[PDB]
């Protein structure tokens, strides 16, 4: 009688119905005369309480053992590398958004004060009438505003399209993710499988 | 011939997450002198040149000497009717209030200031900006927040806070100095059995110290009392001591001790700790260190008026935020109409199709879990299905909520989870826009229920809309009293139930007299660990005897997960037996507040323990579980942030560390609004500290720019341009300023004085730590240490550490306070940034290695396994040695009994430490419940090498046989029992902490590592063989 007959029996439960002090006990969606003869009738379990569908080499099946155990460990830091240019691009790309509404905020400010000049100015371009040497230098600090709310706004749209551009790289990053993540639970799969076929020999195992 | 000449083609030679930008926008570091616009009244740009350490007065003082030059001059007022304002890089119009602040200090996101009157006449309450500040959001971000409960928070909350103010100035100032200055003590007066033997039947010398004038001199009143005397009797004895003369009668003498007792409060020399209540010397923490270290304590008689002078009143200030129907009515199933995700990216190539796998939870889950069909899969995925979910309406609990995924084919892409009822209990009803979460590293599970709740707040995002099912009225949960009478109608209605039964497991039959045998399976089963998963028939077991299960209050944590939540019907009875049911101990309620116990009245319950039982120095120890478990509160507002918010408000030492596990976590946008709310809340009503607090930020945040700047552009240049440039930089003013006078975080008693540059400097290690050092500038420097160094490591994350740190400062208090002394470092450390923390230093200790490049003779041959012993002899003559090899043989054996329990990372020569006493402990732990194993065991991380053995048994030869390693190896097995009778604990610890990102601790079968080391399914004697065999296995030889 030796398929299906704690810790290790979740994780052969792990993302698959499925089944299997001093005795027995069985476990996914625990349940404590013979052993073979029950299981075989169950496999709806409604009616006993209100509320069991799936149960040669040696040396070369653990040179496989080695061999993706070195894909999925090289195939893990695949993921584990992706992972971070994903946050970090993330993170990089909140900085950006704060600094538009920072550069915008900052606009604001200056586009008022070219606002702000004209009516404090405009009274002291007619009262009097300072001549051309009052104007010409009050007309100077205002040619320097405006080219800067140029720059400003120059600075502003450079950093815009970057964001487009990180988060374009964003997007290709989550993409390349959701691709090697399947291919990464199979070839995790099947490499607890392998060394399932295998086993006594715990001790052996390590260097593979 | 090496590699068959195989050509790796691909492979060209040509080729700590940050970053956190600094003083300007995009540059770390301003320039030392710069360009800045001044934008005046009058429309006229100026462009001061300043240096990059300049005051905003000596900016304006200039400024309006500079615009005398330029044009419309007198449509400017006197600069004194003025104020700097700009944009920050938080994006904030600040006004700049604070003009003896520095440019470089602003955090400006350009280069230039703009003058303005200050509008908004009350000065005073834009000062949020400190709280803002603290807090690293501004206090404006809260009021542009639209949802009702982050407003109802934050005007609600304010209850508590009032509160809180009301009980410290309630028997002022004492009252207020108890709150800076609570006693720190331990919980337990009892003074164990071996700390005891230390004191010639129950006695200390302690010695007191005075000041006349003018400050200068002090003078030393060494008594010998009893060691459970107070702080009251100790002041007058000294008193008495200074003032007996030969004029002076005794009974003139008791005249002048009484007038001038009560006059004086004692402090420690040193450090801001003080004894201000009624607690035996002994039970006040620093004393029993002075005992346990061979000390005698040096205390001080200090003027309570000199006391009282410096505490400043907390003055709070109240902000500028100054029909329903029945569940129950309710007839049909559950329907949720799922509709369409947008954002999706996915290969079209790789991938085959797609959908959106629901379900309905309560920690675990109360229905067949269900998906919709695999539709229009990768390009523009869109269903326009309803979910028939079969549980009906009248049976939701209260805690219940939707989770959702999308997944491929098979592995999910992104989550996100609803609470099914709003924080006003109103069930869920319309229209919803769920922007959806990353899945996590090791998540591979396809739904994730044990996630926050909520959409993300990340707009570029996987947003999946849906539809809730809407029944004409606002749909809400019952009353209590509601509840109540449905459940003595279902006790009723059971009593008359007939004779047999299909499936009488749920109901009794042996009614009032249930069997011996029965009673004695449920104390059986109450004993058993929380991660010891149920039977069905154990659970409906103990549903059944459920009325017994109140004999045995400590059952409750598995009589809850043994009702279905699915049934209303039982789950109203459970309100009620839980409403009264038996407080319990704190160690056992905090089980009831991690993601397993979700409803709120389970929840309730176990702050009603706390409120009653845990202490504030047993707060203080698990104040970072109780932190944690926050993030499993349903709602903004609720009982535990009532709570610790308010031990916080009571109680200045918690405050603390409180301010910092939130301020740590601000950066996770899980808890950002959350965890800002909270401490926005804590800031505005804990008064001064915040000013305090605000200097060890500005600390903190210089000293992370300067890393910041080390770990970019100054690598790969000599450690010796590195250190040129950080001394360059620490003598600059504005670091001056802002690295001197302050608090360690690492414990706020401690004050950090002026800097010795001398002192600091850049560690060897690739992180670029920080070697700090300051003056402690306290009055009895001398009496405690001249000077404090901490160790600063931009780009760590220590939270491991300071978990497993944590893990053994408890197993050493159980270890000592049940009588068996193995002396464990647990060093302080405390985490305040993404991966920025703070390690205590611990003078005069060494890393094996050291040890052995010091006994390391002339020409390199080969390494003694003697030359630690021959160190440690140097170190250690006389009664001294036998005395300093005990100390070695106790810690060894904490460390070895703790470190193979946790599993923490291999040791060796670089992280196993050794003191000049012959203290041994470990640093840098790595990851702890054998995180490394995901690569392919029940690890020995701490392998006693020779050296160790050597030491343990006084340098014999073939040491494991002697009697000196028999002692070890039985306090080794005395640990580790001990240590097993209080597993519950550490399961619970690590079962709270699963709420943080932590790699280490994902999901329970993480935390399942400690039961098989633990051996908790065994019995005792089993366990102690494991253990001995696992111990014997490493070492090759010894345990039997
Ligand atoms: O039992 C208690 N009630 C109230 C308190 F403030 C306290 O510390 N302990």
């Amino acid at each position: 009688l030796q398929e299906w007959y704690r810790e290790e029996v979740n994780e052969k439960l792990r993302d698959t119905g499925t089944f299997l002090t001093k005795d027995y006990t069985l476990t996914r969606k625990l349940i404590k005369s013979s052993v073979v003869e029950l299981i075989n009738h169950y496999r709806s379990l409604a009616q006993y309480n209100p509320k069991l569908l799936y149960p040669d080499n040696i040396e070369a099946v653990g040179k496989k053992l080695h061999e993706y155990n070195t894909q999925f460990q090289e195939k893990s830091r695949e993921y584990d590398r992706l992972y971070e240019e994903y946050t970090r691009t993330s993170q990089e790309i909140q900085m950006k958004r704060t600094a538009i509404e920072a550069f915008n905020e900052t606009i604001k400010i200056f586009e008022e004060q070219c606002q702000t000049q004209e009516r404090y100015s405009k009274e002291y371009i007619e009262k009097f009438k300072g001549n051309e040497k009052e104007i010409q230098r009050i007309m100077h600090n205002y040619d320097k505003l405006k080219s800067r709310i140029s720059e400003i706004i120059d600075s502003r749209r450079r950093l815009e399209e970057d964001l487009k551009k990180q988060a374009a790289e964003y997007r290709e990053i989550d993409k390349r993710m959701n691709s090697i993540k399947p291919d990464l639970i199979q070839l995790r799969k099947t490499r607890d499988q392998y060394l399932m076929w295998l086993t006594v020999r715990q001790k052996k195992l390590n260097e593979w | 011939s090496y590699y068959h000449h195989h050509h790796h083609h691909d492979y060209d030679i040509p080729t700590p997450p940050r970053p956190s930008s600094g003083e300007l926008w995009g540059i770390h570091l301003m320039p030392p002198r710069i360009l800045v616009e001044c934008l005046l009244p009058n429309g006229m740009i100026v462009t001061l040149e300043c240096l990059r350490e300049a005051t905003l007065i000596t900016i304006k003082h200039e400024l309006f000497k500079e615009a005398r030059k330029y044009p419309l001059h007198q449509l400017l007022q006197d600069e004194s009717s003025y104020i700097f304002v700009s944009v920050t890089q938080e994006a904030e119009r600040e006004e700049f209030f604070d003009e003896t602040r520095r440019l470089c200090d602003l955090r400006l996101f350009q280069p230039f200031l703009k003058v303005i009157e200050p509008v908004g006449n009350r000065e005073e309450k834009i000062l949020n900006r400190e709280i803002g500040f603290a807090i690293g959001m501004p206090v404006c971000e809260f009021d542009m927040v639209k949802d009702p409960e982050v407003q109802d928070f934050r005007r609600n909350i304010l209850n508590v806070c009032k509160e809180a103010v009301d009980l410290r100035d309630l028997n002022s100032p004492h009252s207020r100095a108890m709150y800076v200055y609570p006693p720190n003590v331990e919980s337990s007066p009892e003074l164990p059995k071996h700390i005891y033997n230390k004191l010639d039947k129950g006695q200390i010398i302690v010695v007191i110290w005075v000041i006349v004038s003018p400050n200068n001199d002090k003078q030393k009143y060494t008594l010998k009392i009893n060691h459970d005397c107070v702080p009251e009797q100790v002041i007058a004895e000294a008193i008495r001591k200074k003032t007996r003369s030969m004029l002076l009668s005794s009974e003139q003498l008791k005249l002048c001790v009484l007038e001038y007792q009560g006059k004086y409060i004692l402090k420690v020399c040193g450090c801001d700790e003080y004894f201000l209540e009624k607690y035996p010397l002994s039970q006040y923490k620093y004393i029993r260190s002075c005992i346990m270290l061979g000390r005698m304590p040096n205390l001080m008689l200090m003027a309570k008026e000199s006391l009282y002078s410096q505490l400043p009143m907390d003055c709070f200030t109240m902000p500028s935020y100054s029909s329903t129907k029945s569940l129950w009515v309710i007839n049909s199933a559950l329907r949720i109409k799922i509709l369409c995700a947008t954002y999706v990216n996915v290969n079209i190539r790789d991938i085959d199709k797609i959908y959106v796998r629901t379900g309905i939870y309560h920690g675990g889950e109360p229905l067949c879990d269900n998906v919709n069909t695999q539709r229009v899969p990768c390009s523009n995925p869109r269903w326009n299905e309803w979910l028939n979910y079969d549980i009906y309406i009248p049976d939701l609990p209260r805690a219940a909520r939707l989770c959702l995924s999308i997944c491929s084919v098979h592995c999910p892409l992104a989550w996100g989870n609803i609470n099914l009822f709003d924080y006003t209990d109103t069930l869920v009803s319309g229209k919803m826009a769920l922007n959806l979460w990353p899945v996590p590293h090791g998540l591979e599970d396809l739904l994730n229920p044990i996630g926050v709740t909520g959409s993300n707040p990340n707009k570029e995002t996987p947003c999946l809309e849906l539809e809730f099912d809407w029944f004409s009225s606002v749909v809400k949960f019952p009353d209590m009293s509601v509840i109540e009478e449905h459940a003595n109608w279902s006790v009723s209605r059971e009593a008359g139930f007939s004779y047999s039964h299909a499936g009488l497991s749920n109901r009794l039959a042996r009614d009032n007299e249930l069997r011996e045998n029965d009673k004695e399976q449920l104390k059986a089963i109450s004993t058993r660990d929380p991660l010891s998963e149920i039977t069905e028939q154990e659970k409906d077991f103990l549903w059944s005897h459920r009325h017994y299960c109140v004999t045995i209050p400590e059952i409750l944590p598995k009589l809850l997960l043994s009702v279905k939540w699915n049934s209303r019907d039982e789950v109203a009875q459970m309100y009620c037996l839980v409403k009264d049911w038996p407080p319990i101990k704190p160690e056992q309620a905090m089980e009831l507040l991690d993601c397993n116990y979700p409803d709120p009245m389970v929840r309730g319950f176990a702050v009603r323990c706390l409120e009653k039982y845990l202490t504030d120095d047993k707060l203080s120890q698990y104040l970072i579980q109780l932190v944690q478990v926050l993030k499993y509160e349903q709602y903004l507002d609720n009982l535990l942030v009532r709570f610790l918010l308010k031990k916080a408000l009571t109680n200045q030492r918690i405050g603390h560390f409180f301010f910092w596990h939130l301020k740590s976590e601000m950066h996770n946008k899980t808890v950002s609004q959350r965890f800002g709310l909270l401490l926005e809340s804590y800031c505005r009503a804990c008064g001064m500290y915040l000013k305090h607090l605000n200097r060890q930020v500005e600390a903190m945040e210089k000293l992370i720019n300067l890393t910041d700047i080390l770990k970019q552009e100054k690598k790969d240049e000599t450690q010796k341009v590195q250190m040129k440039f950080l001394v360059e930089q620490m003598r600059r003013p504005d670091f001056m300023d802002a690295l001197q006078g302050f608090l360690s975080p690492l414990n706020p008693a401690h004050q950090l004085g002026n800097l010795r540059l001398e002192e600091c400097r850049i560690m060897s290690s690739a992180k670029r730590p920080l070697w700090l050092n300051w003056e402690n500038p306290d009055i009895m420097s001398e009496l405690l240490f001249q000077n404090n160094e901490i160790i600063f490591k931009n780009g760590d994350d220590l939270r491991q550490d300071m978990l497993t740190l944590q893990i053994i400062r408890i197993m050493e208090n159980i270890w000592q306070n049940q009588g068996l002394d193995l002396r464990m470092l647990p060093y302080g450390c405390l985490s305040i940034g993404d991966c920025v923390g703070l390690i205590e230093v611990v003078r005069n200790s060494h890393t094996i290695m050291q040890i052995q490049c010091k006994g390391g003779l002339k020409g390199a041959l080969q390494f003694n396994s003697h030359t630690l012993h021959q160190w440690l002899k140097d170190k250690n003559k006389g009664e001294i040695y036998d005395a300093a090899i005990d100390l070695f043989t106790r810690s060894c054996a904490g460390y070895c009994v703790a470190t193979f329990i946790l599993g923490i990372g291999d040791r060796h020569n670089s992280n196993i430490m050794v003191k000049d006493d012959g203290q041994l402990f470990h640093i840098d732990f790595g990851h702890f419940l054998d995180h490394k194993k995901k690569k392919f065991r029940e690890r020995v991380p701490f392998v006693l090498t020779q050296d160790f053995l050597i030491v343990i048994s006084k340098g014999a030869q073939e040491c494991t046989k002697t009697r000196e390693f028999e002692r070890f190896q039985e306090m080794c097995y005395k640990a580790y029992l001990a240590i097993r009778q209080h597993a519950n604990l550490f399961i619970n610890l690590f079962s709270m902490m699963l709420g943080s990102g932590m790699p280490e601790l994902q999901s329970f079968d993480d935390i399942a590592y400690i039961r098989k080391t633990l051996a908790l399914d065994k019995t005792e004697q089993e366990a102690l063989e494991y253990f001995m065999k696992q111990m014997n296995d490493a070492h090759h030889g010894g345990w039997t």
